[PDB]
This record gives structure tokens, C-alpha cells and sequence, in this order.
């Protein structure tokens, strides 16, 4: 999930606490990905990444990753790589006899012939399916593992084994058919309320699971639904989200989906998100302000965090879909009072030139609500007319039009009927 | 006409009825703002052959959302050879009427007034002067709201549809009226005649 993507790049990063934060495969994915599009700090961050290879060595990205190395590295020779690749090899030979190690186990462990010995197996197997960075045959256990699952906390088994597999297994529509399942199907309340008002709730995964779900899916209504609905009690998971990334990423899908009222209330009076709230100032002011329309450094900030959204690997796939809506609402907020469009001082504000500025009104025209024209000698708008009475007076009389026209029309497919008549084929 | 005589059961195709469907297109696209979608209980075969026969057709009702006058030349060479074939000379500009159509229809609902030579420079027009020359004439079309301002320059737009005040009104209506009145005439006569329907 890669896109051509230019640059390009931003240097708003620090990597270390991102590895700090994340872990496990997305870790070097993201790695990987920023420093496509972050060259020169693509440097340190493929760096950590492939000594993260050095941590439960899947050196199949190891190749790829020193690949990537040397290709840089003679590229940027024209500014001017050293590695103990064989050693890699030897360590590499290692883990696959590791491999074998834990394939025998796994053969001894069916042998053992106990469901719930079953169920350790695939546990353990995706276990290290996860550990050398090949996975392949860990769902086989984990595709295994629901028939080994039958009581209530081998309802919790399945589920949370099965979703924590879709951490790196990462596929929405069966999982997300099971977090649907594990928060309502499997003994409804679950038998465990999700851990009763649930400590640490992996509902919290499941709401990210939903929430990049409906980043694809595109259906951001629940997806902000459920980025409210941030539990900090659940208080860990590295491959979650960074609370950083966790409030940008809800409240500014909600910040995409909403309408301001219940927003206002997901935001003014947001409770349980507001740890999540407080994490970033920088966002949470910029929306504050932002319904409070200082639209000039809202934007601002808005297209600054533009390169570091880019940033995000996440953020970056719908960036334009993000600001696009993000202006279209700007204009809905502060327009929809006024009664004619002055623009002098307001586009000082929007900080678009005065073509730029009435040609983005102009694409609101292609779409605009308001019956509104211009002067461009005022410079000026003024928005939608008054009367609705003698619109539908038109909108009747053309309904009366194609009214007797379909009439005639069916008058005649009667005759043409009743008449025989049709056309042969020759 | 076309319309309503194409959903016939159709299974014979001809160049005549491509001329149809062809002079349909024309009119269904210029004499639009835009394409219109029909009643598609037309033929089996042919409502759906000559449709990919409609290649260059459909393809050219994108065209009238595109606005670019080399394609629609070149088109227009290409089926010259319909473009004359009737002594119908005159269909491209015709094209290229539509074409305006969507400039000035366009312009319509997007201000007040401009720049009108800014304006022209804006809707691929073809002359300033040219420009209210033909606003004008669209004024003999007795449609715009525009006006004449040599002076400062300026066409405004002045949303007089009706002002739901007239006798006129009552003229609509009781063309409507008598309309819809022998409408529900025939209704009941045909009616009246299924009644006539023998043991069933």
C-alpha cells in the first residue's frame, strides 16, 4: 500500500521515538515508506529499520532493505554501503534452522492431540511466523483456531488472536466482520461487556481496525464514531497508533465527516477522548480556532501538517481528499451567514489571490448552494436569491411539459402497439 | 418524435435510422445543456448495435463536456460525409452552437457581470465586441439576462423568469388546463373502448 508519491519530502519527523512507539512490521514498513519519500532521512530511518531486521531478523526486507542501501548509497556517491552481509548470512542460516526448531515443535505440539494445546500451537506457531518475518502459514493455525474455540474465553481467544494476527495481517472485511462479532455477536454484551466497561479494551483495535477501515472504505461516519470513542485504560499498543497520530487521525477524519453541533459536543464536550484531546495542542487549538474561523493560520497549520501527513503513511493516501473537503467546509462554515460575498478583507483572511480566491468560488459555483453572482468589480458576492414559491411554479410547468409530452408519447406507443407495430430484423 | 418511435420493437438496422439516431445526438446534446438519458425500452439488437455504431457519438456527448474545437474539427472531417449527405450543411456549427451554449450557459448562473472582455478571455469566445454580438443575439433569443454597457462595461444578470403575477400566468395555465383536459379526454374515451374488450 504504496502511493507515487513525490517526495517530496518533510523533515517534521524523529524516528527514534517512533520505533518507541511503533513496532513489530509496520515498524520497517513505515521506515521503508517515509524514506521513499524522505530521502537523506530515509538514510537513518531504513538504518534502525534493517538493524529492526537485527530484531527477530526477517532479512527477506534485510535484502530488500540493503538493497534499497547500496542503490542509494552509489546514488548518493555523486555526493561521497559498508555492511557485514555474509555475517548476515550466517545469522540468516541460524534463523532458519530456528525455523526448523520451532517446525518440530509445532509437529510435536500436534502430536500432543489438546485443543487447547491446539490452540497454543497456533498461538506460538504465528508466534514465529511474526518472529523471522514470514507469516504465511501462521493464518493457516489462526484459520485453524476457531475450531478449537468454544466457551466464553475461547469466544476471547479467537477473537482477540485473530485480530491481534490482523495487526500485520492487516484485512479488513472478515476482521472486521469479527470486531463486529467479538463486541456484539459471541454471547451478546459478549459475556464480558469486553471486559465489562473494558479495562483495557481492545475494543480500542478494533476501533482502529474500523477506523482504517473506513480510511479505505472511506465511510468515515463511523470511523470518527469510533475515534471518540478512544479508552485510554486500554493505555498500550505499540502497533495501535501513537496518540499523536491516534487524536490527528480520529478527530480529523471527524473533522472531514462532521456536522458541527455533535462535533462540537464530539469535541467541546469530548470526555473519554480527552487525554486524547490533550495530546495534540497544536490540532486541538487549530480545529478550536478553526470553528472559531481564524481560517488564515488554521490553514496555514492545515497545509504545514500537509508534508507530515504525507509523513504518515495513512495520512498520505487521502490528503487531497482531507483538504479538499477541508476548504470546502472552511467555506461552509464562515459562508453560509452572510447574504453577499465581500471578499477584500476575507480573502486578506483565506490568503488566496483574488483570481485564486473568486475561482475557487468559482468551482463553488460548480457545486455552490446559494443563488449568488458577482460584480468582480465589487469583488464581491452576493449569495443566494429569496423565493422558493415561484421556483416550484418552474420546476411544475416543466413537470407539466414532459408530463403531456410522455402522454402524447404513450398516446402513440398505443397506436404503435395496438397497431402491430414493430421492425423485423432484415 | 425520434424517441418516442425508436423504443418500436427495432430489429431491423439502417443507415437511414443511423441518420436517426445520429440527428437525435444532435439535437439531444445541442439542444441541451447536456446529455439526456432515454426511456431505454428501445430494440433488443438494434437499440444496441447501432449503440456501439454511436461510437464516435457517445464519445462526442463527452466531447460536449469537453469544449476543445481541434477534436470536434476532426470529428466533424470524419463524418462529413453525414455532415452533407442530406444537403444538412451546417451540422458542425451547429456543434459549435451547442458549444457556446455551454459557454454562455455556463457564464449564466456565475455572476453578475465581469470583465466582459476578461469574461471572453474566460469562455473561449472569440471576441470581446463578438462577444455581446452574439450576447445580443441571444438577447433576440430573447433568454439572457445581459445588458448593454459600452460605458463601464458591463452585463449584468437580472432573474426575471416571473414574478407569478400575471394574467400571462393564467394564459400558462389554461393552456395547461385545456392540455391535460382533452389529455383525460382520450384517457377515458380509450378507456371507455377497453371497456369494449370481448369475453376475458
Amino acid at each position: 500500500k504504496v502511493y507515487i508519491e513525490k517526495d517530496v519530502e518533510n523533515p517534521s519527523l524523529d524516528l527514534e521515538q517512533y520505533a518507541a512507539s511503533y513496532s513489530g512490521l509496520m515498524r520497517i514498513e513505515r521506515l521503508q515508506f517515509i524514506a521513499d519519500h524522505c530521502p537523506t532521512l530515509r538514510v537513518e530511518a531504513l538504518k534502525m529499520a534493517l538493524s529492526f531486521v537485527q530484531r527477530t531478523f526477517n532479512v527477506d526486507m534485510y535484502e530488500e532493505i540493503h538493497r534499497k542501501l547500496s542503490e542509494a548509497t552509489r546514488e548518493l556517491q555523486n555526493a561521497p554501503p559498508a555492511l557485514d552481509t555474509a555475517w548476515v548470512e550466517a545469522t540468516r542460516k541460524k534463523a532458519l534452522l530456528k525455523l526448523e526448531k520451532l517446525d518440530t515443535d509445532l509437529k510435536n505440539y500436534k502430536g500432543n492431540s489438546i485443543k487447547e494445546s491446539i490452540r497454543r500451537g497456533h498461538d506460538d506457531l504465528g508466534d514465529h511466523y511474526l518472529d523471522c518475518g514470514d507469516l504465511s502459514n501462521a493464518l493457516k493455525c489462526y484459520s485453524r483456531a476457531r475450531d478449537y474455540c468454544t466457551s466464553a474465553k475461547h469466544v476471547i481467544n479467537m477473537c482477540l488472536n485473530v485480530i491481534k494476527v490482523s495487526v500485520y495481517l492487516q484485512n479488513w472485511s472478515h476482521v472486521l466482520s469479527y470486531v463486529s462479532k467479538a463486541e456484539s455477536t459471541p454471547e451478546i454484551a459478549e459475556q464480558r461487556g469486553e471486559r465489562d466497561s473494558q479495562t483495557q479494551a481492545i475494543l480500542t483495535k478494533l476501533k482502529c481496525a474500523a477506523g482504517l477501515a473506513e480510511l479505505a472504505a472511506r465511510k468515515y461516519k463511523q470511523a470518527a464514531k469510533c475515534l471518540l470513542l478512544a479508552s485510554f485504560d486500554h493505555c498500550d499498543f505499540p502497533e495501535l497508533l501513537s496518540p499523536s497520530n491516534v487524536a490527528i487521525y480520529g478527530g480529523l477524519c471527524a473533522l472531514a465527516t462532521f456536522d458541527r453541533q455533535e462535533l462540537q459536543r464530539n469535541v467541546i464536550s469530548s470526555s473519554s477522548f480527552k487525554l486524547f484531546l490533550e495530546l495534540e495542542p497544536q490540532v486541538r487549538d487549530i480545529i478550536f480556532k478553526f470553528y472559531e474561523s481564524k481560517y488564515a493560520s488554521c490553514l496555514k497549520m492545515l497545509d504545514e501538517m500537509k508534508d507530515n501527513l504525507l509523513l504518515d503513511m495513512y495520512l498520505a493516501p487521502h490528503v487531497r481528499t482531507l483538504y479538499t473537503q477541508i476548504r470546502n467546509r472552511a467555506l461552509i462554515q464562515y459562508f453560509s451567514p452572510y447574504v453577499s460575498a465581500d471578499m477584500h478583507r476575507m480573502a486578506a483572511a483565506f490568503n488566496t489571490t483574488v483570481a485564486a480566491l473568486e475561482d475557487e468560488l468559482t468551482q463553488l459555483i460548480l457545486e455552490g448552494l446559494i443563488s449568488a453572482r458577482v460584480d468582480s468589480h465589487s469583488k464581491i458576492l452576493y449569495a443566494r436569491d429569496v423565493d422558493q414559491r415561484s421556483t416550484t411554479f418552474e420546476k411544475s410547468l416543466l413537470m407539466g411539459k414532459e408530463f403531456q409530452r410522455r402522454a402524447k408519447a404513450m398516446m402513440l406507443r398505443a397506436a404503435v402497439l395496438r397497431n402491430q407495430i414493430h421492425v423485423k430484423s432484415p | 418524435f425520434y424517441e418516442q418511435a425508436i423504443t418500436t420493437p427495432a430489429m431491423a438496422v439502417s443507415h437511414i435510422m443511423l441518420e436517426s439516431y445520429k440527428k437525435y445526438i444532435l439535437v439531444s446534446l445541442i439542444l441541451l445543456g447536456k446529455v439526456q438519458q432515454l426511456p431505454k425500452y428501445t430494440s433488443q439488437i438494434v437499440g444496441r448495435f447501432i449503440k456501439p455504431l454511436s461510437n464516435a457519438y457517445h464519445e462526442l456527448a463527452q466531447v460536449y463536456s469537453t469544449n476543445n474545437p481541434s477534436e470536434l474539427r476532426n470529428l466533424v472531417n470524419k463524418h462529413s460525409e453525414t455532415f452533407t449527405r442530406d444537403n444538412n450543411m451546417g451540422l458542425v456549427k451547429q456543434c459549435l452552437s451547442s458549444l457556446y451554449k455551454k459557454n454562455i450557459q455556463r457564464l449564466t448562473k456565475t455572476f453578475l457581470t465581469l470583465s466582459l472582455q476578461d469574461m471572453a478571455s474566460r469562455v473561449q469566445l472569440s471576441g470581446p465586441q463578438e462577444a455581446e454580438k452574439y450576447v445580443l443575439h441571444m438577447i433576440e433569443d430573447g433568454e439572457i439576462f445581459a445588458s448593454i454597457n459600452q460605458k463601464d462595461g458591463m452585463v449584468s444578470f437580472h432573474d426575471n423568469p416571473e414574478k407569478y403575477n400575471n394574467p400571462a400566468m393564467l394564459h400558462n395555465i389554461d393552456q395547461e388546463m385545456l392540455k391535460c383536459i382533452e389529455l383525460d379526454e382520450r384517457l377515458k374515451a380509450m378507456d371507455q373502448e377497453i371497456t369494449v374488450n370481448p369475453q376475458f
